């Protein structure tokens, strides 16, 4: 029996009838299946409500689409998920809809005549107007840049809110008229309350005496009157986090009605007012969202937030009022005689040991005068309980100014339940202004705890900024240099066909480069041609004397194997003279040093023959020097790019004739010390601007606000295809991807939206006619699937042979997108005209978290838009975490600030300096010191390396501190020997050490775990545990696969954790020596492995040849 | 000078030492001059 | 004075103001209860 | 390899097909839950389990804020229990859910089944037709007779 | 172009003065900088 | 005070006082040209602003240095909100002044204070506090030491610094009247000193470390004895939640509440 059929409903704010679907389900229990031969439902109704009932329990109440109450939100939601992008992908969606069908069957029920279905039978201009209004009601509203021009939807972050969050348009521009930056907590109640959501909500008469008695007692104030609805809604909302007790039917219905909408509402303001920066107004909404969310004030115990304690002991909390962290430092019986509960006690101490609680400790770095590093350390303090915390604690990491005014970087960070109890460490960039401030505060906050917020001063009283730098040289506007102005005929007949003229770059370089002997710096961005100044430097090397010898330094082994190709077909087939390039035997690269004279080079290549340079008179004896990209010093294997600098020059300066350094770099800001470095004067530094580059970039950066990463790296892949019809529709396209295996899952998302739409086969410019010769040579069947319709893609895994066959069929222009992997951004002898960078981090396995791209990564990957002949203009388009967003409007478009860190990767060359006898004493350490990159830049920059000022003492008890530091490490591995506690000499595992180019941890750990009956089966244990395999990869899903590689193997492992590297190397070892299949990313990290691996073998050959053992020697 | 000289362990903590012992006495002596400017400041009321 | 009359200008109207737009905030009009300590107060007059 | 959503329109009865799925699935390991809670949550309750039951506005919810992405060639199966809610003012979720379902297996061409339950009420050919049902192998009308 | 309606004459004079006075560095002389106060009536201007 | 809804008129007016903060008044007037000059940087006053209340008056004692080669003005660089209470016409500080490690690199130059309204002299309550706090604490020279008030006038803020005179600091020591006319009591006991306003730098705030610093609410939790350590943070609002926790705290628990409420499903949540 149905009494009634009337239920208030808040939304529409009165007495409403009884929906179908309720009816529907309440007359459904009539009858049981059971014993029942008849069920009977009395309905009891008004009698207008008669023939509604009658028609909907006996199928004649006809199913109509109520989606033109709720089409503009519905638009929105599929503008901000990318799935319209004009009004004809709008009108397409709505024709999926059930309100297409309803017009199309019914066309009067919904306001079209015979006459418009007659003039439009498939209704498309009736969905071309509705998809107009509804793009109206979204750009009035500012949810949609929408132009009438072109019918294009752009999707403004209140759209991305509003639909995040299902706050209506009309809301939303109420919250765009209302949130200011200086809302207090009053305003913000009444920003809340003129919501839209509750547009219907009015305040009766028969409940005003009762919110009367709310409003003297709510303890927010409210600035209306009560008989206006924004009071009510007002106090309805204070009253539910008050727990006050309501007494009126409606009352509890608009209160229940309106807290359920003010979760999402309040989270949608603090959503616009996070992503706008106002620093105070987030801390109030997020404050204000957990208000709502745990039913409590934020002044009320954080105890309360945990259900599980007694009410009453909660309230003696409260009653004995001192802070909350007070709690923490007590015992449990401490606590138990504080609340005079000793019952209690243990529990309250359980409780507050529960409740989430970051230790955070930041270290700042100056980066430039207007960017710091700020490295923040989270130290998860409480204990972890997933009956309480769940799979994951949300928090948001607030870095703000002075004022506490402006968000200079927010970001969100998950502490998951699987790393707890270990430090995160957050690297972020912050900017600084020229009021150089006394704070930043960084306030990491709960996203969901209240009273759950650790502020952390990050205080700038002793921070010395950079100098704010020279400004770059500039593009005087030479009238461009043609190659007769090179001087040999044999010089030019390799530069005839091909360019007439050389780029603006090098002809202001050339003169300088060419025609005089200076040590050049050369810092201009990628593409700009400085491998040119490079030849024009050797070619005035080749022009001194004809046995000269340059020596070419490139950080990356790919990028040596390209210039190699490069310089192979024009140095030796041109001008006959021998182009070699070194690989990592020293046996052999004595031999191509003596017989070559363009020695091609990695950094760690050149570093074991340039250790023994005093022995060595061809490393002596070279006539140039150049060093491509030395702004790749300031990152992972560059301290040895700076220390072989360093020794290139402490070289030349003592071998009667000095050898011309020519260093090429990206565009730095820090150039001066650089050119101080290596000797350029200010006239032969040529420190252009990312600006200068023939072909000029166009670089956008996309933000988006996904903190997990397989959702935003998925979210991205729509926009990839987008990016790529807006900014190069009939161009080629390289996407930058972070990993292995997200290469071939965006090489085909790219061709499931190029087949979404009708244009299948538009990035093939070939024909298929043409590619059966170069598909046919290719293992992976699904890079042929790709390929075949015009994308290929490209990473580790591939043979050579499909790398080299897909970039042949993308610089021929047979395919229009290459989809190449993250590593691949050094190793690519191709160019495109739009790159697009796909999210810019990437999962180190070894810490658990998703690193950022260094920006010489990005560099690269962005130096790869240039197409200089074929193009006018080179786009690229960063996909980033909008996290990350500013770091990359930073550092892309001014130059580049490299900073050394050779401070701590110092041990390896202060132990081959001194086997080498030139560091003989501590006097000479700081001596040695001073030739690098790290002397310079520790008085230009120095709260970089923990100084506290550029003074003559700070910098020499700083330089001293670090060499008696670096001494003491390798006195403490025994490698040297100290005597008089100010010269030191090399011991034995020293001279190993720096022999065979190994780790001095290394050997430390050797000469220590190899003992006198060790044998190759623990062998393969301690060479595993080298200090040479730190660096082997662990990214996502290769945990269980090398679980399965450690049943197998034919030793197994005590204490395997595959989060290590060196259980990984150990078990790739043991299944490189059982000859096992492997995957195809792991047998890419076992030929990592294998290429340190006789050298550590011939280091552990030589540390028991030392100890004077028979048999493990023979072992190794 | 330019060239920056080594300093040991002892020396550069006998260095802090000698420095935190000047700038704690140069505390000490605007302290007692700051007892006498207040002295001044007393008696030229009273 | 007149540099009296010009900072009470300055500082009555921008009492005018926040008081205008925290009326408009209560949906009513200024009336004369609110702005009576303004009275004969700024340049354009209050009174106005 | 795959998760099916059960899109049920009020939330107790969520809750109680929580209960009715988990007893019936019960000898298959299948993990049967509810989407609740925070949108981390919510994500880690359809990355746990494999019947998401739910209201049709905590799947819009959680399709618009995205947090179902990375499961959506996982999802093979949505049933809309009580699709007659196509009447009620929720019908433009049920709408924007089921437009957004086919939009994607006609872009995306991977298949999802949908299955909707209604009542018997008219329109229901276009309930049919909505759903991408083929009015011969997929519709079934039972009048109240049955 | 003045009286306007906004400020009579002495509030004219008293903005000139502060408007003046707030220019950058308008009293310093050391580098030889010089203000120069130019007044004038534009003589016979309703007549020609 | 009414304390019923008076602080929920004040609560209301005390949010619009970031109005007040852009309509700033320097009293440039009676300075005698031989002492020292103060710079106050409008972060700390515009915070100092919005964090008052317009009938109760806060204070923050001022920390500054000098910068290099001018000795003779006083940049503040802090402002130190400490636990206080304040009546509309003193306030009443503790007996502590601020100790901090940052407040070792600079010298105490006085305090601020908010007034209800524009006086054209130093209340006889501010130099009767500001010479306590000088008898008692021997780090406060009184030829920099200086009281700023931030009067507020209509829809502005009027500030007035002053300095006490070796006259007015005798006389406020032995003063105990804490009337509004005590006896003795001339003009000559302050001297107006030169203030002046910087956009040129940024000063900061020390809050309290375990509490905050407004204790009008919490007037019996203060004592004028009473121990305070600092924290570099920045000041909540007078009418903050935390500042008021017995009109957050002193509510009835929901005992048998929502027994009879209304049902309705929270479908996105």
């Amino acid at each position: 029996i149905i009494k009634g059929t009337q239920v208030y409903s808040p939304e529409k704010g009165r007495w409403t009838e009884l929906g179908a679907l309720d009816i529907l389900q309440m007359l459904g229990r009539a009858g049981r299946p059971q014993y029942d031969t008849k069920g009977e439902g009395i309905l009891i109704t008004s009698h207008g409500e008669l023939q509604y009932y009658l028609s909907l329990l006996n199928q004649q109440l006809p199913i109509e689409s109520q989606m033109v109450s709720k089409l503009p939100d519905m638009l929105n939601a599929e503008i901000v998920l990318g799935n319209v992008q004009n009004a004809k992908d709008a009108v397409n969606w709505l024709g999926y809809a059930y309100l297409y069908i309803r017009m199309l069957r019914s066309p009067t029920l919904y306001g079209i005549s015979h006459d418009d279905l007659k003039g439009d039978p498939l209704l498309d201009q009736r969905r071309l107007d509705l998809v107009h209004t509804a793009a109206l009601m979204l750009d009035k509203n500012n949810l949609v840049k929408y132009d009438k021009k072109t019918g294009n939807f752009q999707v403004t972050e209140l759209g991305r809110i509003a639909s995040h969050y299902y706050i209506t348009n009309d809301t939303v521009q109420t919250y765009n008229q209302l949130l200011k930056p200086t809302l207090s907590e009053i305003e913000l109640f009444r920003v809340f309350s003129l919501s839209s959501e509750f547009k219907n909500i009015t305040v009766r008469e028969e409940e005003k005496l009762e919110l009367q008695k709310l409003l003297e007692r709510v303890p927010i104030p409210v600035k209306e009157s009560i008989e206006e609805p924004s009071a009510k809604i007002n106090v309805l909302l204070q009253a539910f986090i008050s727990q006050l007790k309501l007494e009126g039917f409606a009352l509890m219905a608009d209160m229940v009605y309106v807290t359920q909408s003010a979760g999402r509402l309040m989270r949608a303001i603090f959503e616009i007012v996070l992503n706008r920066g106002w620093a105070q107004l987030t801390d109030k909404t997020l404050n204000l969202c957990k208000m709502i969310d745990k039913r409590m004030w934020q002044s009320m115990c954080p105890l309360r937030q945990f259900r599980k304690l007694p009410e009453e002991v909660v309230k003696k909390i409260e009653k004995k009022n001192f802070p909350f962290e007070r709690l923490y430092d007590l015992n449990h019986n401490e606590i138990g005689e504080l609340i005079r509960m000793p019952k209690m006690g243990k529990t309250i101490h359980k409780y507050v040991h529960l409740f989430p609680k970051l230790e955070l400790s930041v270290h700042l770095q100056p980066i430039t005068r207007s960017t710091l590093k700020v490295e923040l350390t989270i130290t998860p303090d409480f204990q972890w309980d997933e009956k309480v915390h769940g799979s994951s604690e949300a928090f948001w990491i607030l870095v703000e100014d002075v004022d506490s005014e402006v968000i200079l970087h927010h970001e969100y960070f998950l502490l998951k339940a699987k790393y707890a109890q270990d430090e995160h460490l957050i690297t972020f960039f912050v900017p600084v202004f020229e009021p150089l401030p006394p704070q930043y505060f960084i306030r990491v906050v709960s996203d969901r705890w209240l009273s759950c917020e650790t502020q952390l001063p990050v205080s700038f009283r002793h921070l010395i900024l950079p100098e704010k730098y020279p400004p770059p040289t500039e593009l005087l506007d030479l009238q461009p240099l043609p190659v007769s102005a090179l001087r040999n005929s044999a010089f030019e007949s390799l530069y005839q066909d091909k360019f007439p003229f050389f780029n603006p770059i090098q002809t202001q370089v050339f003169n300088t480069v060419y025609n005089s002997d200076d040590n050049v710096f050369v810092g201009a961005p990628t593409g700009s041609g400085k491998t040119i100044c490079a030849e024009f430097a050797i070619l005035r090397m080749l022009l001194q004397s004809s046995e000269g010898r340059c020596v070419y330094i490139t950080p990356m082994e790919a990028l040596a194997e390209q210039v190699y190709m490069d310089w192979y077909e024009k140095f030796q087939d041109r001008l006959n003279k021998k182009v070699v390039l070194l690989t990592g035997e020293t046996s052999t690269d004595l031999k191509l040093l003596g017989k070559g004279n363009i020695i091609i080079s990695t950094p760690e290549k050149w570093d074991i023959l340039s250790r023994r340079w005093k022995q060595r008179k061809n490393v002596q004896n070279i006539n140039l020097f150049v060093v491509d990209e030395v702004h790749l010093i300031g990152g992972e294997n560059g301290p040895v790019l700076e220390v072989i600098c360093s020794r290139m020059r402490y070289i030349s300066s003592q071998i009667e004739r000095p050898i011309r350094i020519v260093a090429l770099s990206s565009s730095l800001s820090n150039a001066k010390d650089v050119a101080h470095w290596l000797g350029c004067s200010a006239t032969s530094t040529f420190n252009f601007h990312p600006n200068v580059r023939p072909v000029p970039l166009e670089l956008h950066i996309q933000g988006f606000n996904i903190s997990h990463t397989q959702t935003r790296l998925l979210s991205m892949a729509k926009p990839v295809y987008h990016a790529i019809t807006k900014h190069s529709p009939k161009k080629p396209v390289i996407v930058f991807v972070p990993s292995r295996k997200q290469t071939r899952l965006t090489a085909i998302d790219i061709l499931t939206t190029c087949a979404a739409d009708i244009q299948r086969q538009r990035f093939l410019h070939c024909t298929e006619k043409d590619l059966i010769p170069y598909l046919e040579k290719l293992s992976d069947s699904t890079l042929k699937e790709t390929l075949l319709n015009g994308v290929g893609y490209l990473h580790e895994g591939l043979s050579p042979m499909e790398r080299r066959l897909v970039e042949q069929l993308f610089s021929s222009g047979a395919i229009q997108v290459v989809v190449a992997s993250r590593s691949l951004c050094w190793g690519m002898n191709v160019a495109a005209h739009l790159v697009i960078i796909m999210d810019t981090q990437y999962y180190n396995g070894k810490i658990h978290a998703y690193v950022d791209y260094p920006i010489y990564d990005v560099l690269q990957m962005v130096g790869h838009a240039n197409r200089p002949l074929q193009d006018d203009e080179g786009r690229c388009v960063i996909m980033c975490q909008g996290s990350k967003k500013d770091f990359f409007k930073k550092f892309l478009y001014e130059p580049l600030p490299v900073e050394s860190h050779l401070d701590h990767c110092m041990h390896d060359h202060f132990n081959a300096e001194i086997v080498t006898k030139t560091i003989e004493n501590k006097q000479d350490a700081v001596d040695y010191l001073t030739w690098t990159f790290l002397y310079r830049r520790m008085t230009q920059n120095p709260n970089y390396y923990n100084l506290q000022g550029i003074s003559h003492r700070h910098l020499s008890d700083h330089l001293s501190e670090l060499v008696e530091q670096t001494l003491s490490d390798l006195e403490q591995s025994k490698c040297i020997s100290i005597e008089d506690e100010m010269d030191v000499a090399p011991l034995n595992l020293g001279m190993i050490a720096a022999y065979y180019y190994i780790n001095y941890t290394t050997i430390e750990l050797f000469s220590m775990s190899l003992n006198a009956k060790t044998k190759v089966r623990g062998l393969i244990e301690i060479i595993s545990n080298a200090a040479e395999y730190e660096n082997i990869p662990i990214r996502h899903h290769e945990d269980n696969l090398l679980r399965q590689l450690a049943q197998k193997v034919p030793h197994k492992l005590n204490n395997p954790k595959f989060n290590d590297p060196h259980v990984k190397t150990n078990l790739l070892l043991q299944a490189h020596l059982s000859r096992m299949q492997l995957s195809a990313e792991l047998q890419s990290d076992t030929e990592e492995i294998l290429s340190k691996a006789i050298r550590l073998i011939q280091a552990c050959v030589d540390v028991l040849s030392s100890n004077g053992w028979l048999s493990p020697a023979l072992a190794a | 000078e330019a060239k920056p000289k080594f300093l040991s362990k002892a020396e550069r903590e006998a260095e802090a030492l000698k420095r935190r012992q000047q700038e704690v006495e140069e505390r000490q002596r605007m302290l007692e001059e700051e007892r006498k400017k207040r002295k001044q400041f007393q008696d030229l009321g009273r | 004075p007149w540099e009296s009359e010009f900072i009470d200008s300055q500082r009555v109207w921008a009492e005018y103001a926040l008081k205008r737009q925290e009326a408009i905030a209560q949906n009513r009009r200024l009336t004369l209860e609110d702005l009576e300590d303004s009275w004969d107060r700024g340049i354009p007059r209050i009174n106005t | 390899d795959f998760k099916i959503i059960y899109i049920a329109p009020m939330r107790s009865l969520v809750q109680e097909m929580v209960g009715s799925f988990g007893k019936r699935l019960a000898t298959y390991g299948i993990t049967v839950a509810e989407l609740t809670g925070d949108h981390q949550l919510c994500k880690e309750e359809i990355s746990a389990t494999q019947i998401i039951v739910c209201t049709p506005e905590k799947w819009d919810i959680i399709t618009r804020k995205g947090g179902e992405r990375t499961y959506t060639q996982l999802v093979r199966l949505i049933i809309l229990d009580e699709i007659h809610l196509l009447h009620d003012d929720r019908g433009p979720v049920l709408e924007a859910l089921v437009a957004r379902a086919i939009r994607n297996i006609e872009m995306t061409q991977e298949d999802v089944r949908l299955i909707g339950l209604s009542a018997t009420l008219p329109n229901y050919e276009d309930v049919a037709t909505f759903l991408r049902v083929d009015p011969a192998k997929g519709l079934f009308y039972f009048d109240n007779s049955f | 172009i003045k009286p306007a309606d906004t400020e009579p004459p002495p509030l004219l004079v008293y903005k000139w003065c502060q408007g003046i006075n707030n220019l950058q560095d308008v009293w310093e002389t050391s580098e030889g900088e010089c203000n120069v106060m130019l007044e004038s009536r534009f003589e016979k201007m309703y007549e020609k | 005070f009414s304390s019923k809804t008076e602080w929920r008129v004040r609560a209301i007016s005390a949010a619009n006082l970031h109005l007040r903060t852009n309509h700033i008044y320097v009293s440039s007037d009676d300075i005698k040209e031989t002492g020292y000059t103060y710079i106050l940087p409008k972060n700390v006053l515009k915070k100092f602003i919005c964090i008052s209340d317009l009938r109760a008056q806060i204070a923050g004692y001022l920390y500054g240095v000098s910068p290099p080669d001018n000795p003779q003005v006083k940049e503040i660089r802090c402002i130190v909100m400490v636990p206080q209470w304040g009546t509309h016409q003193t306030v009443h500080l503790p007996g502590q002044l601020p100790q901090h490690e940052y407040l070792k690199e600079m010298e105490p130059l006085g305090w601020i204070h908010t007034q209800p309204n524009e006086s054209p002299q130093l209340s006889p309550q501010d130099v009767t506090t500001h010479a306590k706090i000088m008898a008692d604490n021997p780090s406060w020279d009184g030829e920099k030491t200086i009281i700023i008030t931030c009067s507020f006038t209509p829809g502005s803020c009027t500030l007035t610094a002053y300095k006490l005179t070796p006259s007015g600091y005798e006389w406020g020591r032995q003063n105990t009247d804490k009337g509004n006319n005590p006896k003795g009591y001339l003009p000559s006991h302050y001297e107006r000193v030169q203030m002046l306003l910087s956009d040129r730098f940024l000063g900061f705030f020390m809050v309290p470390a375990q509490s905050s610093w407004n204790y009008n609410f919490m007037g019996v939790r203060h004592d004028p004895n009473m121990k305070y350590e600092l924290q570099l943070a920045n000041p909540k609002e007078f009418y903050h939640e935390v500042h008021r926790p017995s009109h957050f705290l002193n509510f009835a628990l929901l005992q048998e509440g929502e027994v009879y409420s209304a049902d309705r499903e929270d479908l996105y949540a």
